RNA sequence: GGAUGACCCCAGGCGGUAGGGGAGCGUUCCCGAUGCCGAUGAAGGCCGACCCGCGAGGGCGGCUGGAGGUAAGGGAAGUGCGAAUGCCGGCAUGAGUAACGAUAAAGAGGGUGAGAAUCCCUCUCGCCGUAAGCCCAAGGGUUCCUACGCAAUGGUCGUCAG
RNA sequence: GUGGAGCCUGGGAGUGAGGGCGCGAGCGAUAACGUCCGCGUCCGAGCGCGGGAACAACCGAGACCGCCAGCUAAGGCCCCC
RNA sequence: GCUGGGGCUAGGAGUGAAAAGCUAACCGAGCCCGGAGAUAGCUGGUUCUCCCCGAAAUGACUUUAGGGUCAGCCUCAGGCG
RNA sequence: CGUGAGGGAAAGGUGAAAAGAACCCCGGGAGGGGAGUGAAAUAGAGCCUGAAACCGUGGGCUUACAAGCAGUCACGGCCCC
RNA sequence: AGAUGGUAAGGGCCCACGGUGGAUGCCUCGGCACCCGAGCCGAUGAAGGACGUGGCUACCUGCGAUAAGCCAGGGGG
């Protein structure tokens, strides 16, 4: 049956994207700790 | 059905006890009377070709 | 049980059985002899000597009747012109099954071949 | 500093592990089971140390009384004589005696008769 | 003298071989190569080979003559065993173990 | 008894769960140590039917090992495991057992090759055909084409392959 | 009456589900391997030893270690024994 | 009516032709991280050796009754004798 | 691994020195046997030490009329010192 | 009529030697604690990244189309 991962290029980077992250108070929250997390990626990795 | 299991870890005596029947028996074999290697019986021989007297295969 | 039944089943349905032995004897009829595994080939004989024996027959019955199975005009002409003559004075047994020394590698498979006989 | 197992416990394991030699199966093998063994087999021989001495008292009266009733008595009647009589060797060398020596048992039999 | 060869890291479980190898432990070197050639088992193929090396070694190597060799023994080890994943039914993972053999043949010579 | 813990003599006590008390063994570390043991072999490992100790243990001997170890007397603790459906890892049992993923289906001949039911070619047979054919868009991201390969991946095989 | 008696002052506890049996009662049905008290006992903790065929609490008896010595206890002495 | 693409509404909140249904394969209150080693009068587990002694499962009180405080019973030190 | 926030491993050691095994032999290869290096190669790269469970080969004793927590006590047979 | 042996398909105990596996000892390129030193960077575009950059270059390091580097001072030999 349908499952629950629907891959969508557009929908993965409006939704987790970097630009989507600094719009909010906490989304800038999760870069600064994944920046000092030393993570070698702040946002999930995706074409366009 | 309602999932039979094993009650206990088989020994190591009552596992080799079990395969004391599962030793090989080895190859039938017999001279090929025209080459004198060594075939299994009624069959046709592979290393000169020759079965009931006459050359039938191209070995 | 299989109180004196005859003929194999050779994991096959009923058509597919038929189909075996047809092209069993299309290339048994065509290039004299064949390898195969010993039960297939120990049926075959009766398929093809039969065959054989209506090729011996000549008369256009006959040439029908073997079409069934062969379907092949050109094997058939093959059949009734150089094959059946051979057989004139013999009485059956038109084929012969001798068995393989070396099993197959992968399915360990004993073989034999089947030849038309001289 | 720290105090980690290191050698200690291998050690300890292979004390017991020797001392479970000839066992069946895991009881020779296993550790766990050695020890479990070893516990009943400590017992055992403590109790059995102690059945020692009964069983071959038993064995030397059953003797005694085969060699007794050749001369037309019972153990019983026997024992009793050499205590009228003032006898004190012991069920071990009257049955030695029994077998090895019987014209001395003979004649200890008759003392014993007499005595009553 | 003997000679020895060993064929380390075949890929066939242990157990399996050992079946084949039981079939030519203590016969002539001719009846081994006789029976090996006719037993109808994957591993009669790679016993073979070891055999065979191990007659090489002999002849080549120890100064032993091919026509007094017998298989004076002959085992199986396990190696090292390749782990994979069986997946099974409702999410679950099994691991298969792809087991691995050391197989070793040595050659003695039969005198008189 | 002798002089006090030397050892001897006489006598009595000495089942034991919760639990109280006492005396010891061993582990890591510090002073002892700018010392001492050590390649004529450290620690660790594997044997021992030997010695000492009630015991925990400590010696000694042989083999392994190949560079450390550490006394008498004291000091300090991450100090002793058999169980926690404990934790991590390794390996067993079930067992050569169930299974090898749609019952659309196979057979032969000829190539290749160390090796072929499984790769290539040919003939015969079967299955789909509002598809199990073809073309887009998502998503996937070199999987495309050719050469050379078969350790692993391929539920078998493999010379073939995403 | 010198005993792992007793008293005094302190340190440390554990226990605060008991159980069977005997005797004396209540409850129950002059029932329960029942329940609730009293006196004692044993098991608990003596599932260590002998007897009771086997069997925590019935009979015998309180196991520091060793002995191929002796006497007894309950219970036994036709064979198993 | 079904369906693709683009959007909006969420944790005591959303959404619900209402089943406490659904809100990323367990929703009478999602998930992650944090408070956090929450708390658990409960269950489990608790590691070398030898030597001496050696209990209790009762009473009173207890939102107490399978938990406790005091007493009773065990042990150690000093004192009395 | 998870849509995501987030969770989050495993995995060190040849030898003094690569001197890391020319060349030959069996093999398609892998692997091995000689040769060679080294104080040492069961230090050979799947490399220091190399315990245990586990698997196997060889030898000693033993087992197909026997009743079991696998031991213990006694005696006898065989094998070894 | 009597009695007593050799059998091992296989199993068990012991011994030897192996395989597997990676405990133990030794080791330390790492970590932990305390103490002392030192303490901001950024529109002159930071922190942190992307993609690039080598004759042959997968990755890491370094660097930025002047790209494992360009200029000058100092050190060093
Ligand atoms: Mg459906
Ligand atoms: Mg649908
Ligand atoms: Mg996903
Ligand atoms: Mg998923
Ligand atoms: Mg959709
Ligand atoms: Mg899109
Ligand atoms: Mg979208
Ligand atoms: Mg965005
Ligand atoms: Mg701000
Ligand atoms: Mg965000
Ligand atoms: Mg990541
Ligand atoms: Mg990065
Ligand atoms: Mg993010
Ligand atoms: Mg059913
Ligand atoms: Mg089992
Ligand atoms: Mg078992
Ligand atoms: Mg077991
Ligand atoms: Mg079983
Ligand atoms: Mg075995
Ligand atoms: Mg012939
Ligand atoms: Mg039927
Ligand atoms: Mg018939
Ligand atoms: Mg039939
Ligand atoms: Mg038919
Ligand atoms: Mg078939
Ligand atoms: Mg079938
Ligand atoms: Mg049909
Ligand atoms: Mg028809
Ligand atoms: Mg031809
Ligand atoms: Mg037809
Ligand atoms: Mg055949
Ligand atoms: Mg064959
Ligand atoms: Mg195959
Ligand atoms: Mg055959
Ligand atoms: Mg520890
Ligand atoms: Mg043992
Ligand atoms: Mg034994
Ligand atoms: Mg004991
Ligand atoms: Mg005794
Ligand atoms: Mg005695
Ligand atoms: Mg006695
Ligand atoms: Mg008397
Ligand atoms: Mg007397
Ligand atoms: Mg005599
Ligand atoms: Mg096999
Ligand atoms: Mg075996
Ligand atoms: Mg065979
Ligand atoms: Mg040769
Ligand atoms: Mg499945
Ligand atoms: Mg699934
Ligand atoms: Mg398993
Ligand atoms: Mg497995
Ligand atoms: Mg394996
Ligand atoms: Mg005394
Ligand atoms: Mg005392
Ligand atoms: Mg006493
Ligand atoms: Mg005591
Ligand atoms: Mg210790
Ligand atoms: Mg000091
Ligand atoms: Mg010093
Ligand atoms: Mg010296
Ligand atoms: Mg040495
Ligand atoms: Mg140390
Ligand atoms: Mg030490
Ligand atoms: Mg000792
Ligand atoms: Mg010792
Ligand atoms: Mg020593
Ligand atoms: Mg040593
Ligand atoms: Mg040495
Ligand atoms: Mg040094
Ligand atoms: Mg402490
Ligand atoms: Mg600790
Ligand atoms: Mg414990
Ligand atoms: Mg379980
Ligand atoms: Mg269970
Ligand atoms: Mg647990
Ligand atoms: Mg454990
Ligand atoms: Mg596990
Ligand atoms: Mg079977
Ligand atoms: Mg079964
Ligand atoms: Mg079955
Ligand atoms: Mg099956
Ligand atoms: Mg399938
Ligand atoms: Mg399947
Ligand atoms: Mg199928
Ligand atoms: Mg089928
Ligand atoms: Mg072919
Ligand atoms: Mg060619
Ligand atoms: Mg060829
Ligand atoms: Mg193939
Ligand atoms: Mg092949
Ligand atoms: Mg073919
Ligand atoms: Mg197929
Ligand atoms: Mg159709
Ligand atoms: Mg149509
Ligand atoms: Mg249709
Ligand atoms: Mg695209
Ligand atoms: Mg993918
Ligand atoms: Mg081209
Ligand atoms: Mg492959
Ligand atoms: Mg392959
Ligand atoms: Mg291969
Ligand atoms: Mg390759
Ligand atoms: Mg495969
Ligand atoms: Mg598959
Ligand atoms: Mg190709
Ligand atoms: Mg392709
Ligand atoms: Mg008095
Ligand atoms: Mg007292
Ligand atoms: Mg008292
Ligand atoms: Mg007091
Ligand atoms: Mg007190
Ligand atoms: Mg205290
Ligand atoms: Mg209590
Ligand atoms: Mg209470
Ligand atoms: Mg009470
Ligand atoms: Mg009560
Ligand atoms: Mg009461
Ligand atoms: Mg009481
Ligand atoms: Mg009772
Ligand atoms: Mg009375
Ligand atoms: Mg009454
Ligand atoms: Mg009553
Ligand atoms: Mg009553
Ligand atoms: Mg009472
Ligand atoms: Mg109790
Ligand atoms: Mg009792
Ligand atoms: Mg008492
Ligand atoms: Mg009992
Ligand atoms: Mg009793
Ligand atoms: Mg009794
Ligand atoms: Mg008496
Ligand atoms: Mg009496
Ligand atoms: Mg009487
Ligand atoms: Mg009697
Ligand atoms: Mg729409
Ligand atoms: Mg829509
Ligand atoms: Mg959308
Ligand atoms: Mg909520
Ligand atoms: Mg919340
Ligand atoms: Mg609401
Ligand atoms: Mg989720
Ligand atoms: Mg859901
Ligand atoms: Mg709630
Ligand atoms: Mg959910
Ligand atoms: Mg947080
Ligand atoms: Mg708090
Ligand atoms: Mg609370
Ligand atoms: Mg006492
Ligand atoms: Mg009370
Ligand atoms: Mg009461
Ligand atoms: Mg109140
Ligand atoms: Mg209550
Ligand atoms: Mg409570
Ligand atoms: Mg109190
Ligand atoms: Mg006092
Ligand atoms: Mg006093
Ligand atoms: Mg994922
Ligand atoms: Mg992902
Ligand atoms: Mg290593
Ligand atoms: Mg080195
Ligand atoms: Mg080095
Ligand atoms: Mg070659
Ligand atoms: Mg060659
Ligand atoms: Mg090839
Ligand atoms: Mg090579
Ligand atoms: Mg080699
Ligand atoms: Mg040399
Ligand atoms: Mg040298
Ligand atoms: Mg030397
Ligand atoms: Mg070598
Ligand atoms: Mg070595
Ligand atoms: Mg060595
Ligand atoms: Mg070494
Ligand atoms: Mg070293
Ligand atoms: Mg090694
Ligand atoms: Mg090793
Ligand atoms: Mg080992
Ligand atoms: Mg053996
Ligand atoms: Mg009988
Ligand atoms: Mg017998
Ligand atoms: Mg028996
Ligand atoms: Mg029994
Ligand atoms: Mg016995
Ligand atoms: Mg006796
Ligand atoms: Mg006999
Ligand atoms: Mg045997
Ligand atoms: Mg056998
Ligand atoms: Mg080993
Ligand atoms: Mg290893
Ligand atoms: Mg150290
Ligand atoms: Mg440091
Ligand atoms: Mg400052
Ligand atoms: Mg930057
Ligand atoms: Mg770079
Ligand atoms: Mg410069
Ligand atoms: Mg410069
Ligand atoms: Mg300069
Ligand atoms: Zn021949």
């Amino acid at each position: 049956m349908k499952r629950t991962w629907q891959p969508n290029r557009r929908k993965r980077a409006k939704t987790h994207g970097f630009r989507a992250r600094m719009r909010t108070p906490g989304g800038r929250k999760v870069l600064k700790r994944r920046r000092q997390k030393g993570r070698w990626r702040l946002t999930p990795a995706v074409r366009k | 059905a309602k999932h039979p299991v094993p009650k206990k870890k088989t020994s190591k005596a009552r596992r080799d006890a079990r395969r004391s029947h599962h030793a090989l028996t080895p190859p039938t074999l017999v001279p090929c009377p025209e080459c004198k290697a060594m075939k299994p019986p009624h069959t046709v021989c592979p290393e000169c070709g020759y079965y009931a007297g006459r050359k039938v295969l191209e070995v | 049980m299989r109180h004196l039944k005859s003929g194999r089943k050779l994991n096959r349905h009923s058509s597919h059985r038929l189909a075996l032995y047809r092209n069993q004897a299309k290339s048994l009829l065509t290039h004299g002899r064949i390898t195969t595994t010993v039960p297939k080939a120990k049926e075959l004989r009766g398929f093809v000597d039969h065959l054989i024996h209506l090729a011996k027959r000549g008369d256009l019955h006959a040439r029908r009747l073997v079409l069934r199975d062969l379907q092949d005009v050109k094997l058939v002409r093959k059949l009734f012109d150089e094959i059946a003559p051979r057989y004139r004075d013999r009485q059956g047994g038109y084929t012969r099954v001798l068995k393989l020394a070396e099993r197959r590698r992968g399915d360990g498979a004993p073989l034999a071949l089947v030849e038309l006989v001289e | 500093p720290r105090a980690k197992t290191g050698v200690v416990r291998r050690r300890k394991h292979k004390k017991i592990l020797k001392l479970a030699k000839g066992y069946w199966g895991l009881r020779s093998k296993s550790f766990r089971k050695a020890r479990e063994t070893l516990f009943a087999a400590g017992n055992y021989a403590y109790a059995h140390r102690k059945r020692r001495k009964r069983d071959f008292r038993r064995l030397w009266i059953v003797r005694i009384n085969a060699a007794c009733r050749q001369h037309g008595l019972n153990y019983s009647t026997f024992i009793h004589g050499l205590k009228k009589a003032g006898i004190e060797v012991d069920r071990k060398n009257l049955a030695d005696l029994a077998v090895r020596e019987p014209q001395v048992f003979a004649e200890l039999v008759e003392r014993a008769k007499a005595a009553q | 003298m003997e000679a020895k060869a060993i064929a380390r890291y075949v890929r066939i479980s242990p157990r399996k071989v050992r079946l084949v190898v039981d079939l030519i432990r203590g016969k002539s070197l001719e009846e081994a190569r006789n029976i090996l050639r006719y037993t109808n088992k994957r591993g009669a193929y790679f016993v073979a080979k070891v055999l065979e090396s191990a007659a090489a070694n002999a002849v080549n190597n120890h100064d032993m003559l091919e026509d007094r060799l017998y298989v004076k023994a002959a085992y199986v080890d396990e190696g090292p065993a390749l782990k994979r994943v069986l997946p099974r039914a409702r999410g679950r993972a099994d691991i298969i173990k792809k087991r691995t053999s050391h197989i070793t043949v040595i050659l003695g010579e039969k005198h008189g």
